[PDB]
């Protein structure tokens, strides 16, 4: 009276754990992709109008 | 400068640039800056003036 | 958008697979019930404990940076707020302590079950109990931590304007902090009758 | 909701900017300022406020209303550039979009100031510093829109906005520049409004759409009134100067375009509630500044919204106008108008 | 601006501005400002001078 | 063994218990957070109005109590020593979904109304009685969820 | 036990019972929320109008009554040994009032917001808003009628 | 095979061991990057603050140390024939510190990014930054504590 | 087949071997690209700084070498009849160095780009950039350390 000859309880446990870890990884990379450098502070800009 | 002049002269630009090896001092700005010597060739009076 | 295309594709695949098994008469194969009986109870317990502290910490961290960034920004003109508003950071950090405490309590139940007793009534009950109890404490602390953090940002930016506003707005903050404590209480109730893995 | 993600980048900006808002002069401080005897007293009184020591380097006999305006404005611009420099991403785009309006005015000032023969040395001192771009003084080279476009303006962020300017005459005068100046503003606001609609989150989106809407309406009414000085103009030409994003659009803008006298314009506005009182009574100029401040004051009640940058800018700009008006009355010893500073806070 | 010793302060404020200006020139030409003895008057001692 | 009480039944009972408490907190969290922004928004302009306008926050807090009551009642019925039937498992699952999403929906409305309510109450002092009246209609949405949750729990164990 | 009455049959009924309240509550909340913004915005200038133009909130609130009424009716019809057919009917009844009530809520929210704002400018418009809201309201009533008809057949002529 | 020791049991140990260092590395990298830009943005005008302001990078580094410590500890308990109970203990230990450290690294980054900028304009504000930043760091420590607790039970009286 | 050595066991070995080099190469590519733009954008005015600004590229390059070492190490351990346990350990080692190296790649890329731009304005900032980069570089080293530990344990006491 098995669950399946292919989708055994052993395989499903591995997959849903993998799905959880992959979801956390994707969310992590989704935040990292949004790191924008604050260019304005790093590059000098000048004009003759200011003091 | 050369970007602007290229359009003004319709691509007939003959243009040379040479470095000055050390900063030049701009006392009114109280800073010193690098500079380049440059030269541009043309014959037309109105073109020279522009 | 690619992500929403993926969601619909998964949904369509699931529906078509379900209908295929159903129409061919083998609809009883999917059998979620058997899946819950055959999966080892240690998985449910450990996911409950790990996500309990995990989601609780995410809550505290998410709240802290919302309040902390506001305190530092508002503090440039008025440094006096930096020490008085540390209370707001505390209300964020504490929900991690609640998650930690539950992790201590639940850890006491992870004994080793005898093989002949592995899937018995009591052991399955403890497996389900610690999973949902851990999720409940974790998620509610995650929600609580963010809500407190958002409130703390408005409190800090108000304090920089007029000191009399701070005590008035902190009332909203303690109201927010109660959510995490109620989560803890329900967590201890759900896990109350669960026996150790026999 | 808004607060969950806003602070990942904008938390520091929002905190500092509201620090500035807490420094806006209150009505009580204005009242005190109006009772100074001399400019040297005004400096001492201002030193009590958030302005602090900003005039500490100026000699007693150097104090003049023009200089106070320059120093008070320079304080604002440095604070603006600091806030911009500490920003990134969509916020950086938003703050740059704020600058475009000023450099559009600089372009028109630069051209008109050289159609009449006076050298760039004077004009650059009259320019608004937030509107600087490195090729700006090169616009003194020529007196022809085609030449000015192909040689300079193509490189500027303003390039997309000239789509309707080249149809004009081959020769430039004050009237023709004023047509160009308004045609640019039309495309600028319509472009700015779209960027806000697309890439700015709530509640800033709704708030910012309101602020730009009022800005478009103010231009529309001013354009209509100014056109009445001309003998005649094609209504289908006027319609190209009115921006499309405002509250007056499309109904009132259509009637404004076809108006030929003050009563026509007054009738055109009478069907729009929010402005129904503007032309019937009092000074029109002050009414707009009154409504502008109230819209800014409303915007500050939001939080976790980048619109506070716009509210702070336009609010403190009005503060400089208040300071200089009071300073002029003090310097000229005539005070019957001194209480006409306009302030919500 | 109405406190009674305002004008006396203005004189000394103006001198303070000028001393700031002098110190700027010392730094422009890179000349070391000389150091006075911190204890030549008093150190919290209450000593009359 | 009783076929109506398979050993996996408690899973759905706990799932309902978790849904009851978590979603109720989400509703309460949104209601107080949105209201807090409104309360703080007027702070610099009219400090007097705060203490007499925390009503949205207090009402938003009641939503958490609705969740607590249902979660407590469910947790009181689950036990390892009783033949907790599968029918009871589904009933307690619906108990969580009802009170959970009812409180979540109510919390969202209380937040939206509360924010603009107090945030414009500073312009018009006669507005307040209207704000309270609208909030009550926003509040009862959560109450309806609790009513059905209590009825489901009453029938499930009998 | 019997094939017509699987032990999992109550699941569909239980989901239908919850569905009736989930979606109606979302409809009522959205209708209340966006109507409230309209009421609060207008009453600054026209506070005397408040109790007249509050009507949309009442209309949105009634949608939740529909969900409660259907939810209780199916709830009193659930049972440990109910047939599978009874489960499907209850699921259909729950979805019918649920998602139809959600549609009504969105309509009331949009119409109420615009109608209240307009009514502050033009008193003739109020009766117009009420008529349009009646048509929005009736979309909820149709869903209820179907739900009640379905529920009436949930146990008629059934055999275990 | 043995019912308590299925052949796939080591997977949860191996992936948990990897997860402990992977998730903490991503958290530490984000903290190092976001605050590192802030240090560059300020030091161009105030270079003397450089070595004073570097603390946020230091604290972000500690989060990775926690990940390395847990990863080493669980790694020393892997084995081919290990029980399934041991496997999920190792997964819980690795996931606990991993998910915890990931959040702590992000918070250190966002607070540190603001902190060093504020330090430039208001000298009293440096200590304020440090106080807040510790309570981001400790959130990684709580993850370590739970990991150590679970790991302590990995081999206690477990029998194949 | 002997259940401790299923036919599919080397699949995790192969993916572990490939993962070690793939993910680190993505990290090294991002570090080289993001910092490369900064170098070019600054050196047009300051060519004299070119060979001092190169360091961020070198460090980003080293990240790739970590993955090459691990990939070669696990590569020599694959086999037709390897144990499943050996497969999981090889997978864990590959992911450990791979995704940890990817995290380090992002950090070096961001701080490298910001660092060289700032270093053009303020020469005292270069030491600060190098100091921060080392903390980012070390994250990849932790990934290598875990990977080597796992690999050392991948083939002891196995009973294939």
């Amino acid at each position: 009276d098995i669950l399946s000859s292919i989708w055994t309880e052993g395989l499903l446990m591995c997959l849903i754990v993998s799905a959880l870890l992959l979801f956390i990884l994707i969310v992590a990379l989704s935040w990292i992709s949004n790191l924008d450098i604050t260019y304005g502070a790093l590059e000098k800009s000048t004009n003759p109008i200011k003091k | 400068l050369e970007q602007i002049l290229w359009r003004v002269l319709r691509g007939n630009l003959f243009f040379k640039t040479v470095e000055i090896e050390q900063p030049v001092y701009d006392v009114k700005t109280r800073e010193y800056k690098h500079k380049n010597a440059f030269i541009v060739f043309s014959h037309g009076d109105l073109i020279i003036k522009r | 958008s690619f992500s929403h295309f993926l969601y619909y594709l998964v949904l369509i695949v699931v529906i078509v697979y379900g209908l295929y098994k159903l129409f061919t008469g083998h609809g009883s194969d999917i059998n979620f019930g058997k899946f819950l009986l055959r999966t080892s109870p240690y998985m449910w317990a450990n996911l409950g404990i790990a996500l309990c502290v995990g989601l609780s910490v995410v809550g505290a961290a998410w709240g802290i940076f919302i309040t902390g960034s506001s305190m530092i920004g508002a503090g440039v003109r008025a440094p006096r707020i930096t020490t008085k508003n540390l209370i707001s950071i505390i209300f964020c950090e504490v929900v991690a302590i609640y998650g930690l405490i539950i992790a201590i309590v639940f850890s006491s139940k992870l004994t080793v079950a005898t093989a002949e007793n592995m899937y018995s009534k009591s052991n399955l009950y403890t497996g389900y109990s610690l999973f949902w109890a851990g999720i409940t404490v974790g998620a509610s602390n995650l929600i609580c931590g963010i809500a407190v953090g958002i409130t703390g940002a408005t409190a800090a930016i108000s304090d920089a304007a007029d000191s009399a506003l701070f005590v008035k707005i902190l009332v909203i903050e303690i109201f927010g902090s109660i959510l995490g404590l109620l989560g803890l209480i329900v967590g201890l109730l759900m896990a109350g009758k669960a026996s150790e893995f026999q | 909701m808004e607060g969950v993600y806003f602070n990942i980048d904008n938390g520091f900006i929002e905190g500092v900017v509201r620090g500035y808002r807490n420094g806006l002069l209150s009505n009580n401080q204005y009242i005190n300022l109006t009772q100074c005897d001399t400019l040297e007293d005004l400096k001492l009184q201002l030193s009590s406020t958030d302005y602090g020591n900003f005039l500490s380097s100026v000699s007693s006999e150097s104090l003049t209303t023009s200089l106070i305006q320059e120093y008070a404005s320079s304080k604002l611009y440095h604070e603006f550039n600091y806030i911009r420099d500490q920003s990134s991403g969509s916020t950086r785009k938003f703050m740059d979009y704020i600058t475009y309006g000023y450099m559009i005015d600089n372009v028109a000032l630069m051209i008109t100031g050289t159609i009449h023969d006076r050298d760039k040395g004077e004009i650059l001192q009259r320019c608004h510093p937030l509107g600087w771009f490195d090729t700006l003084p090169t616009l003194s080279v020529a007196t022809d829109l085609e030449s000015l476009y192909e040689t300079v303006l193509v490189d500027t962020p303003l390039a997309p906005y000239f789509k309707n300017c080249f149809d004009t005459a081959e020769e430039l005068d004050d009237m023709n520049i004023e047509i160009i100046r308004n045609k640019l503003y039309k495309a600028y606001l319509e472009d700015f409004y779209n960027f806000v609609t697309e890439e700015i989150p709530e509640p800033a989106k709704e708030c910012m759409q309101t602020l730009l809407g009022f800005e478009a309406d103010r231009r529309s009414i001013n354009i209509a009134l100014n056109s009445l000085q001309s003998s005649d103009i094609d209504p289908d030409l006027k319609s190209d100067l009115l921006p499309n994003i405002g509250k007056l659009y499309p109904l009132a803008t259509f009637h404004l375009a076809q108006a030929q006298d003050f009563e026509g314009v007054r009738a055109a506005l009478a069907n729009v509630y929010e402005y129904r009182g503007f032309l019937e009574t009092g000074n029109l100029e002050d009414h707009f500044y009154q409504l502008e401040m109230e819209l800014c004051r409303d915007a500050f009640t939001q939080q976790f919204a980048i619109s506070t940058v716009w509210a702070w800018m336009k609010s403190k700009e009005q503060e400089v106008r208040n300071i200089t008006w009071i300073a002029e009355c003090i310097a000229q010893n005539q005070r019957e108008r001194i209480n006409n500073y306009i302030s919500v806070y | 601006f109405q406190r009674t010793f305002v004008n006396e302060i203005r004189r000394l404020d103006n001198v303070e501005r000028q001393y700031r200006y002098f110190y700027s020139l010392l730094k422009k030409h890179d000349i070391k400002l000389y150091e006075g003895d911190t204890d030549k008057y008093l150190d919290g001692s209450g000593e009359l001078y | 063994s009783n076929i109506y009480a398979p050993l996996y039944a408690p899973f759905f009972g706990f799932a309902g218990c978790a849904a009851a408490m978590v979603l109720s907190c989400l509703g309460a969290a949104i209601g107080t957070a949105k209201s807090g922004i409104g309360i703080a928004g007027i702070g610099t302009f009219k400090p007097e109005l705060i203490m007499k306008s925390l009503i949205p926050v207090v009402m938003s807090g009641i939503l958490a109590i609705y969740g607590l009551v249902v979660a407590v009642l469910i947790a009181g019925n689950l036990s390892p020593t009783e033949d907790y039937t599968l029918f009871n498992g589904f009933m307690h699952l619906s108990c969580g979904l009802c009170v959970g999403f009812a409180c979540l929906s109510s919390g969202y409305a209380i937040g939206m109304v509360g924010d603009v309510g107090v945030r414009k109450y500073m312009h018009q002092p006669r507005l307040f009685v209207g704000i309270v009246l609208i909030l009550i209609f926003s509040e009862v949405l959560g109450l309806y969820g609790m009513i059905v949750a209590l009825i489901l729990n009453t029938r499930g164990s009998e | 036990m019997t094939e017509l009455c699987p032990v999992y049959a109550p699941f569909f009924g239980a989901i239908g019972c919850a569905s009736a309240i989930i979606f109606t509550s979302l409809g009522a909340a959205y209708g209340t929320a966006k109507s409230g913004v309209g009421i609060c915005a207008t009453c600054v200038l026209r506070p005397d109008l408040l109790f007249k133009n509050i009507v949309p909130v009442i209309m949105a609130g009634i949608i939740a009554i529909y969900g409660l009424v259907v939810s209780v009716l199916v709830c009193y019809s659930l049972g440990q040994k109910q047939a599978l057919y009874t489960g499907f009917i209850q699921l259909g009844a729950g979805l019918s009032v649920g998602l139809s009530g959600l549609a009504a809520g969105f309509a009331i929210g949009i119409v109420g917001d615009a109608g209240v704002r307009g009514s502050s400018q033009q008193p003739r418009l109020f009766v117009g808003m009420i008529l349009i809201l009646i048509f929005a309201e009736v979309l909820g009533l149709y869903g209820l009628i179907v739900a009640l008809l379905l529920n009436s057949r949930a146990t008629q002529d059934v055999v275990c």
